[PDB]
RNA sequence: GAUGUGUGCU
DNA sequence: TCTGAATCTCTTCCAGCACACATCAGGACG
DNA sequence: CGTCCTTTCGGAAGAGATTCAGA
């Protein structure tokens, strides 16, 4: 069964496999994040609650005073979204936090308080997010791009290769906190372990182990496992565990209890170890001189005198053995330092360590952190204690603690946010484990290491930064307390919070000006994962391995939609089905596969929970319960695709689209495009400008009805109902009573957004797609947005292409467009642009907007009205006067050069005390009127309902319906009726009616007061005047056109209709593209889309024939059914028998331009089916017809490929790029021509073009390029005079920018001069 | 500078100059008050740091920041770097009398013509227009003429069509990598806003027409016009200065046209008839009485200049097609006939142009290149040489080859299970058999494409090289290769991981079938490798070419002969196999250093100081010498220059 | 006018 | 215990062009 | 308003500066 905007034009679907999970809400990473930041959470995580609870209650220096947080609340904005966009102010909501200040008494640390007091203090006005994930910051629409960075935790990297030039790989454990200091540990080419705090400079890691209050004995206890030597009757045999004998050579005769086992020098085979385990012999004889290479673990003092014989960590020799034996040190503990497995790293590090005790190490750390300062006890102690051990300056967040406890194989994921001694020691232990040979480093680009930090975070962060500034100021201001009088607002200052929030939302690196020139552009701007920004990497210093597409990108990030040039793969785009884990890592869906059955329950697997499983590919043929048709199927196990048995798999991709983004999934026949051309297709399809008259794609993908609905441009029903009144600028839905609330039943009204200006100076303009008296159900479009067609994305037009060379007018990539494509005004676009004129109060008196303009003809002042501003509707051109402004000595606002238009909206703002001008209130009287036109509609419908209730009361209990309507609607209450609770309800209705009139009056007055406010401007100006010209840009030789397959071009001609190639019916081709564009850049998708467009337009032409020479509905029904069934095993299955003989006639009437065809991305049509569909029309199955030359009338002696390609008009217009300049204004300090096209500026003869003039030898062209038409001010006007004197000759001088250099060098202490 | 408002825009120099006078006059006060030694010491240190920040900010410990927490720009920072005075205002600069726009094709121009919008020529040449609205008396002063042009009367045209007549304009394309990226064309005024740009200069410019823009500059003075005409005119540049190779090479549609025309089909509309000249060949093709690919006997008269520069004719009766005789009407007088009596690919017509240049000079070649262009365009359009889906023909043996290779990888898997082969051996064997399978599919599809068309030869039946469209535009070198035609109809091959290690299961499809969801993810690895590469590569080739231009930057040819008996020993380079470069290329156009002794030893074959040339290299090849002492630039004895003999041929002239 | 940010195009 | 060779800091540079926006000492006491 | 005030995804040379290990 189909929706109500579906049995209206239903798109044929060639997809072959069912969709077990439907495309989620597309832009849901923005709305979920903000709804989490702004929400009311009692558990205090995460959100604003988390920020407050993490800063408050804030106490003074134990001054028996404390300011505690009670709650918070978000007031209503003083505007709505549209009024904020119009005025030029943020759409923000004030933040009222209910605080409390409690002060304890003298000798009352836990006792009663002297005074308790509380209030709600306004702190900060935090911007809110619109219904579409955008923010309105200063009247503009912005998008806070999600960020992809390193999740806090421990990361063991290696830096393989490129250090020490010996090919010896180092290793390093970096501990990244969510906020705090870094704690790198790294190895040295001599295998010494150095710590490095905040990247500053190495110093042996045992310095920090000592700073944690550890003695060398305890350190060697921690890191080394001990070998035990025993003083005994003689020869001092050693405690041995056979495992340590793995993989070395015999130092002596290994024997046990007198029997020989291993001979001198022989490599101890594992056989010797296992047989020794069979004998279970631990105490082994040892030569006393072999111990000469070992290191003692624990310090050894004498027993009689107590003098240290050998401290921890010093080698052994026969003399030390003698000193120990004469004392009687029956136990010796040395360090097992294999040369291979258990290397002696901490020993050597201790040998390099200069410090000895705890305080020495603390002082060394202080001398490394704050250089040049004489250390102290307290200074070094407090510094090292605040480095990683204070909740106020360090924070492994929940995520850092989780990744930490996970990378060390600990069990619990919760824990403390600050470090501890065991954390640091275990980090070092795992580092040394990696160095030994067990364990492995982790990559840095695996999508299990990179988080996603979207808007509900970073905003909490900046708010918390502002909050710590506030709490510092309060802590200060709370110690100087003039108590008994301080309300909890004399100390709270909302300048830090508001400044931080404004500086984050308004001017940051992830807070971008929205990309708004079709639905796809903004809906794929909101789902953009930027690796750049504050806290991430940079374009220039980003390697080749950040750009590449890791194998864990499958299903989490698009591989083929990322910009080109400087940042490729730094600006990835979220995939279609991809979600964000509760921690931030990207997770994607996967149908679980039970014993052999592909179940229908889906799990959202992140990137680390996917290298464990073996996941069946997205297209693997099931049989009616989910059994793969074959026994070995393609899958991907651990970032490595391969074949697997049918029974080993345990997940399967949900859809075939889930690998691509939403821009890359609008490309029909993507699987035939080379990924380079598909990348270009995605992008250019994102740049297409909305044309004058939207037009569905004949060859779609089925993802258009989602992209064009989930992006918001369109006016979508909130509650089902029946359309009651449809105007060009409002829709009124009478809600089904099944969906009305108990009280105040009524209707709901949708005010469409008529011709208004988008950020890119284009027209965003809704128009109704419903008709009067027609049912709608929930969530189906009522009005179409810019560049949608019946609630279905439509970025360009379907034009009839012929792939052939045509006299070299489509030579390289060019395009030869017919003249009918520009007669039909089908690529004509609309572009509005606001011009501004501000009246500032300069010196000699302010500047007013009067029309009294001196030294102007009357043709200039002809268009201005009396007030001085132009008439709404005046077709202006280049140079005309738009606003008249006077300078007390004339700075009127005039139309820029060459920009035509028609003035559609003049718009005046004024501060307060400046009275008005007749124009200024006769503007905005229209807003008064148009708000009355809504309030009055509500009032009429509600009073009609009320009087209907009155009459329905007067039809029961003595009906009088004949004489009720005679007397006016006023006194219908006290006719013949009883005095029961029904008459009580009549009196309640009278009082409700009076209350209604009163409340409508008061709400209209509220509207008029919000309208007639004062809208304070920027200081220094009195009144602003904005004038909106509206332009129509027609296609013309020069501006780009594109297809969805990366086949772009530049119109090189608009050929007459009679010169285009025509077929055997005289129908001229609309566009002529080059064939040689297809083979090299292997975007075959455009050719198959051409053939499928021809099939679809053949179907449409058959319907147009069957429907022009009017035929009974039976034939239409049967043919459209034959078109919708069409052959293969598909899932479409439409049944026209359940269409109402009138909803099939409208279906056919919508299919007469061509049946739209869908082709899901990697699940598309096949040539068997394209050719079958061509046969269902009456077109040649080869897709190629025999074209005739338009201008010589003879055949192209070959059949050419003619079809219907969906072309887009990228908004790189040519009348936005053509610029020329002879002389204009020149810069100020370096007297060169100005830059750019707005300033009438000149092209930059760069540094590389000078070398191309030096190469030619052209020494006079170069001299005139850098002297006369450029710096040299004295010989630059002599040239103007010579030129307009009949002379062409230069008297060149010295470039006034060399004298600037001489002065800037001579303004250092450097005497530079010219000789003679 | 006063920003918008009463305020004053920040200037970092004024911030530093105020920070200096503060930790100044204040210190002067303290030295007047005779304050204690330590406070004055700290004030002197603050003065020292203020001066060190004023002169070179940041060379200290921490660069001071004025606002926005960004180190403010000192004196030594407006002198150095890409934004300094040197590289920004004093080595290249913005320029008057110039503009830019988008380039379109214009296949009707001649090599020396560009097409300027009629609205961009009226803005560049504005003073030139005033100087004739004032000289014709059509105006009187500069204000009359200024408004006369502003309202674009119908007389500030052809005045403009005359200030434009023989006044070249330079046309520069954005990265001017070499010097052919600035060439001076004569303007043709066109209606529109796009700068129409002759097709044969796109190669030099490296300019497709997918949306890139050009910049016109106007040579004002008179010597600049004679330089733009005698040095930079796009006609004077038909050889590349980097090597003696041509740079006006017809490409990609002029060659698919000249290939489709000059080609034979073994049967046709008229395959027997004996024509009577090229004109009758055209009269027959145009009437539809013969096929452009027929096999006729034409009677052609070809000129040859075997005399001392004198052209003598020879009329013979050649076996050709109708197309190769229609095309002989544009080939100038002097070139042989077996220059068009083949099937012209890209190399054949680039060699036809390159031999016209060396036999007949420069003017016949500049006229011949336009004729080749127009007549390749005409007969490529006239052929409808399209591309469909039935043209990428999959071999009938692709299924069998791939099944065989699959069975073999399964067999090697069985060998690995039993443990007769380790991991690396298994991997390498699987890679090898999949590479052999890819090769077999490639050969199958290529045989199927090339020799395909079988046609009845008016007898029984016969094979002939095919007229497949995608094969024609691959074989003619027009636009295509074998790797690509093989990724379209053969199999797509073995794709490599991002690090470089080949994935041991190849993409076994192509873009005529479809790629899987996983075969298409495997492809993006090496698709984005080679895009991140070309984005990180321009910023690194530009820096190298800049350091190279700045090292040399002044090697002007300041003498005519230094008289040296030094030189290098040019010998054919050989690494162990085929000759990488013959002696003829490594010694051409250079001046010998010692008289080369013929292997008739003790007889001088060549003198001591002869620039060689083509023919002297031929003569070195006859007597088969294999080591020539040649005068190189690295041995010249001039000072601050290089003698013209120790350099040799100009390579462009 | 300077700087920064961002997008895009080559 | 005087000295050439191997490590350690810190300097400098990293393709060209067009177009949107933002911010301009501002913080604070008088 | 006027007016006074103070962090950390780089690779080469080359120039200290040390270390060293050596007679
Ligand atoms: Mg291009
Ligand atoms: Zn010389």
């Amino acid at each position: 069964v189909y929706s109500y905007t579906e049995k209206k034009r239903i798109r044929k679907d060639f997809g072959k496999r069912p969709q077990v999970l439907d495309v989620p809400y597309l832009l849901s990473i923005q709305l979920d994040s903000f709804q989490k930041f702004i929400e009311q959470d009692p558990e205090g995580q995460y959100g604003l609650e988390a920020a407050f609870r993490s800063v408050f209650p804030i106490q003074s220096y134990s001054g028996n005073s404390e300011l505690q947080y009670v709650s918070y609340r978000l007031g209503e904005p003083v505007f709505d979204v549209q009024e904020c966009q119009i005025r030029g102010v943020t759409y923000s909501a004030p933040l009222r936090v209910k605080l409390r200040l409690v002060i304890y008494e003298r000798e009352a640390p836990e006792g009663t308080v002297k005074d308790i007091k509380e209030q709600e203090v306004y702190m900060g006005e935090i911007p809110l997010m619109t219904d579409n994930g955008t923010f309105v910051i200063n009247g503009t629409e912005r998008v806070i791009v999600s960020q992809l960075h390193r999740s806090p935790g421990v990361f063991f990297d290696s830096d393989k290769g490129k250090t020490h030039s010996s090919g010896k790989v180092l290793y390093n454990a970096r501990i990244i906190p969510y906020r705090g200091s870094w704690l790198d540990f790294e190895f040295d080419p001599k295998d010494n372990l150095f710590v490095r705090i905040d990247r500053r400079r190495k110093l042996p890691a045992t310095i920090i182990l000592r700073a944690l209050n550890y003695t060398t004995e305890q350190i060697l206890d921690l890191f080394f496992e001990k070998v035990i030597f025993e003083i005994r009757d003689n020869k001092l045999q050693m405690e041995l565990v056979p495992e340590r004998l793995r993989g070395e050579t015999a130092s002596f005769d290994i024997e046990a209890n007198g029997k020989v086992y291993v001979e001198k020098g022989r490599r101890i085979t594992a056989r010797h170890i296992r047989q020794l385990e069979k004998d279970d012999v631990k105490l082994i004889e040892v030569p006393v001189e072999y111990i000469a290479g070992k290191v003692v673990a624990k310090d050894y003092i004498d027993e009689s005198t107590g003098e240290l014989i050998c401290a921890a960590n010093m080698e052994l020799s026969l003399d030390l053995l003698a000193k120990l034996s004469q004392s009687g040190h029956k136990r010796i503990e040395t360090l097992f330092t294999n040369d291979l497995d258990h290397g002696p790293y901490i020993s050597e590090t201790l040998r390099v360590d200069p410090t000895n005790d705890r305080l020495s190490a603390l002082v060394e750390i202080y001398r490394m952190m704050r250089p040049g300062e004489p250390p102290t006890r307290e200074a070094a102690e407090s510094l090292f204690e605040n480095l990683f051990f204070s909740e106020d300056r360090y924070d492994l967040s929940a995520v850092g603690r989780m990744k930490f406890n996970r990378s060390l194989l600990r069990e619990e994921i919760e824990g403390s946010g600050i470090l501890s001694k065991d954390d640091i020691i275990d980090v070092m232990k795992k580092l040394i484990d990696i160095r030994n040979g067990k364990g492995e480093v982790d990559d840095i680009d695996h999508l299990g290491n990179r988080r996603i930090r979207s808007v509900g975070e970073m905003a909490e962060n900046q708010f918390r930064v502002g909050l710590v500034r506030v709490e510092r100021a309060v802590k200060e201001r709370l110690s100087l307390g003039d108590l008994d009088t301080l309300m909890p607002q004399d100390m709270i200052n909302a300048k830090p919070i508001s400044a931080a929030v404004k500086e984050f939302f308004g001017s940051s690196q992830l807070s971008q000006f929205m990309d708004q020139n079709n639905p796809l552009s903004e809906i794929t701007h909101k789902r953009r994962i930027s690796a750049l920004g504050p806290g991430g990497l940079t374009r220039e210093r980003a390697g080749f391995e950040v750009r590449d597409v890791h194998p864990t990108h499958y299903g989490r990030v698009c591989p083929i939609e990322t910009p080109e040039g400087p940042n490729i793969g730094l600006i990835n785009s979220l995939s279609v089905y991809a979600q964000t884990n509760e921690y931030g890592f990207l997770e994607t869906p996967y149908r679980k596969v039970t014993d052999g059955v592909v179940t229908d329950e889906i799990h959202y697997l992140s990137a680390i929970e996917e290298g464990n499983y073996v996941i069946a590919q997205a297209n693997s043929n099931l049989d009616e319960e989910g059994h793969f048709v074959e026994d070995l199927v393609t899958c991907r196990s651990k970032g490595e695709s391969s074949l697997f048995s049918r029974d080993q798999v345990d997940y399967m991709d949900v859809s075939t689209q889930q690998v691509v983004s939403v821009g890359a999934s609008l490309i029909p026949f993507l699987e035939h495009d080379d990924a380079n051309r598909a990348l270009m297709g995605a992008n250019m399809q994102r740049q297409a400008v909305p044309t004058l008259r939207a037009d569905k794609p004949l060859v779609g993908t089925g993802m258009e009805r989602a992209v064009a609905v989930d992006s918001g441009v369109t006016a979508v029903a909130k509650r089902g109902g029946v359309v009651q009144y449809v105007d060009a600028s409002r829709i009124v839905i009478k809600v089904n009573e099944d969906e009305m609330y108990p009280g105040e039943a009524g209707i709901d009204i949708y005010n469409l957004t008529k011709y208004t200006r988008s950020n890119q100076n284009t027209c965003i303009n809704q128009m109704p797609c419903v008709s009067l008296g027609e049912p709608v159900e929930r969530g189906d479009v009522l009005a179409d947005g810019p560049s949608t067609d019946l609630g279905e994305l439509a970025l360009g037009q379907n034009m009839r292409v012929a792939f052939m060379p045509w006299n070299g007018y489509n030579f390289e990539d060019s395009i030869l467009v017919s003249e009918r494509v520009v007669q039909e005004d089908r690529f004509t676009t609309i572009h509005i642009q606001e011009l501004a004129c501000v009246s500032r109060d300069t010196k000699l008196g302010p500047e007013e907007i009067t029309a009294d303009i001196p030294n102007v003809g009357e043709a200039a002042l002809s268009k201005l009205d009396e007030s001085g501003i132009v008439y709404i509707g005046a077709e202006v051109t280049g140079g005309d006067i738009l606003v008249g402004k006077v300078t007390p000595k004339d700075s009127s606002l005039r139309v820029p050069n060459g920009v035509s238009g028609t003035v559609i909206d003049v718009q005046v703002f004024t501060r307060d005390g400046v009275e008005k001008d007749k124009r200024a209130l006769e503007i905005e009287e229209m807003q008064l009127k148009q708000a009355k036109k809504d309030l009055s509609e509500e009032l009429q419908i509600l009073e009609a309902g009320l009087f209907s209730r009155i009459r329905a009361v007067l039809v029961a209990g003595g009906v009088e319906a004949e004489k009720l309507d005679k007397l006016p609607r006023d006194r219908w209450l006290e006719l013949g009726l009883t005095d029961e609770e029904k008459q009580n309800q009549l009196e309640q209705l009278a009082e409700q009616y009076d209350e209604l009139k009163h409340e409508f009056e008061k709400k209209l007055e509220a509207k008029r007061r919000k309208i007639t406010q004062g809208d304070d401007l920027a200081p220094g100006v009195l009144k602003i005047v904005k004038v909106y010209l509206a332009v129509k840009r027609r296609i013309q030789p020069g501006d780009k056109m594109a297809g969805r397959h990366g086949n772009k071009g530049v119109i090189s001609k608009i050929n007459p209709i009679e010169d285009m190639p025509y077929d055997e019916n005289g129908t001229p081709v609309d566009i002529v593209l080059n064939p040689l564009g297809v083979p090299s850049r292997m975007n075959i998708g455009q050719i198959l889309e051409t053939h499928l467009g021809m099939a679809a337009k053949g179907i449409g032409d058959k319907i147009n024939a069957m429907l022009k020479q009017q035929q009974e509905v039976a034939k239409l029904r049967e043919f459209i059914q034959r078109a919708y069934d069409l052959g293969a095993d598909v899932r479409q299955k439409v049944d026209l028998s359940t269409f109402s003989d009138e909803e099939v006639m409208r279906l056919a009437e919508n299919l007469r331009k061509g049946m739209p065809i869908a082709t899901p991305v990697f699940d598309g049509a096949k040539e068997a089916e394209i050719k079958e569909l061509l046969k269902l029309g009456d077109l040649p199955t080869s897709g190629q017809i025999r074209l005739y030359d338009g201008r010589t009338g003879e055949q192209f002696e070959r059949p050419v490929t003619v079809g219907y390609m969906y072309m887009l008009k990228l908004n790189h217009l040519v009348d936005d790029k053509m610029h020329a300049r002879s002389t204009g204004s020149y810069s100020l300090v370096t007297q060169q021509p100005l830059g750019g096209k707005a300033q009438f500026g000149g092209q930059r003869f760069g540094e590389m073009e000078v070398w191309a003039l030096e190469a030619y030898g052209a020494a006079y062209t170069l001299q005139e390029m850098l002297t006369v038409k450029s710096d040299d001010v004295n010989g630059r006007t002599k040239m103007y005079k010579n030129i307009v004197d009949g002379n062409h000759q230069m008297e060149p001088g010295m470039p006034e920018s060399f004298n600037v250099l001489l002065k800037e060098i001579r303004s250092l202490g450097i005497n530079i001069e010219l000789e003679d | 500078v006063p920003l918008d408002g009463g305020r004053f825009a920040t200037s970092d120099l004024n911030d530093l100059y105020r920070r200096v006078i503060n930790r100044n006059n204040r210190l002067k006060r303290l030295l007047d008050l005779a304050a204690p030694d330590i406070i004055v010491r700290n004030e002197k240190r603050m003065l020292q740091e203020a001066v060190d920040a004023l002169l070179d900010n940041g060379r200290r410990g921490r660069a001071i920041t004025g606002s926005n927490k960004r180190p403010l720009k000192s004196l030594a920072d407006m002198i150095k770097g890409k934004q300094g005075r040197f590289r920004q205002n004093l080595l290249g600069k913005r320029v008057d009398y110039s503009g830019r726009s988008v380039i379109t094709v214009g296949p009707y121009l001649r090599l020396h013509q560009c097409g300027l919008p009629k609205k961009m020529a009226l803005e560049l040449f504005k003073p030139f227009i005033y100087g004739k609205l004032e000289l014709r008396g059509l105006a009187t002063t500069i204000k009359a003429a200024k408004k006369m042009v502003e309202r674009e009367e119908a007389v500030v045209w052809d005045i403009l069509d005359e200030v434009i007549r023989e006044h070249p304009v330079l046309l520069n394309r954005a990265p001017t990598l070499h010097r052919l990226g600035i060439q001076a064309f004569e303007p043709v005024l066109i209606e529109g806003k796009a700068i129409q740009l002759h097709p044969l200069v796109c190669a030099a410019y490296n300019a497709d027409f997918d949306g890139d823009q050009m910049a016109v500059h106007v040579p004002l003075t008179l010597e600049a016009q004679l330089e733009a005409r005698a040095l930079m005119m796009s006609t004077n540049n038909i050889l590349s200065p980097a090597n003696g190779e041509p740079i006006i090479v017809p490409s990609q549609d002029v060659v698919l046209g000249l290939y489709y025309m000059t080609r034979d089909c073994v049967n046709a509309k008229g395959e027997g008839m004996v024509l009577t000249g090229p004109k009758e060949a055209e009269r027959l093709y145009r009437s539809g009485l013969a096929s452009l690919h027929a096999r006729v006997k034409v009677r052609i008269t070809e000129y040859e200049k075997d005399a001392n520069g004198e052209l003598v004719a020879k009329t013979s009766l050649k076996d050709t097609t109708v197309g190769r005789a229609i095309l002989w009407m544009i080939v100038p007088k002097g070139l042989p006939y077996s220059i068009v009596n083949q099937a012209l690919g890209k190399k054949a017509i680039s060699k036809m142009l390159n031999t016209c240049y060396r036999i007949l000079g420069l003017k016949p070649t500049v006229i011949f290149a336009d004729q080749i262009m127009y007549t390749g365009f005409a007969y490529a359009a006239r052929s409808g040489a399209s591309v469909g889906i039935d043209d990428m023909v999959i071999p009938e043996k692709k299924h069998e080859i791939i099944s065989e290779a699959e069975a073999e990888v399964a067999e090697i898997q069985e060998q690995f299970q039993s443990g007769l082969v380790t991991a690396g051996e298994r991997y390498n064997k699987v890679i090898d058999i999949w590479a052999a399978a890819n090769d077999r599919v490639s050969k199958a599809m290529m045989d199927n494409l090339q020799t395909e068309t079988v046609i009845n030869r008016d007898g029984q039946e016969e094979k002939q090289v095919s007229f497949n469209s995608i094969y024609m535009m691959a074989d003619s070198g027009a636009r295509g290769s074998a790797a690509q035609i093989r990724q379209l109809a053969g199999m797509r091959g073995l794709m490599a991981k991002p690090d470089g290690s080949i994935i041991e299961t190849p993409i076994t499809a192509n873009f005529r079938e479809g790629l899987n969801v996983l075969q298409y993810f495997i492809s993006t690895h090496g698709a984005r490798k080679g895009l991140a590469d070309t984005a990180l590569k321009t910023a690194n080739s530009g820096y190298l070419t800049r350091r190279l231009v700045d090292v040399a930057q002044d090697l002007v040819v300041t003498e005519d002969d230094c008289g040296t008996h030094e030189g290098i020993m040019m010998t054919p380079v050989i690494e162990g196999g085929d000759v990488k470069e013959p002696l003829r290329d490594r010694v051409l156009g250079r001046v010998t250093a010692e008289d080369v002794l013929k292997p008739g030893t003790a007889d001088i074959l060549v003198p001591r100081n002869t620039l060689l040339h083509e023919q002297w290299c031929d003569l070195l090849e006859e007597n088969s010498v294999d080591a020539v002492k040649v005068r190189s630039v690295v041995s010249c004895d001039t000072d601050f220059g290089v003698c013209a003999h120790c350099y040799g041929r100009d390579l462009a002239r």
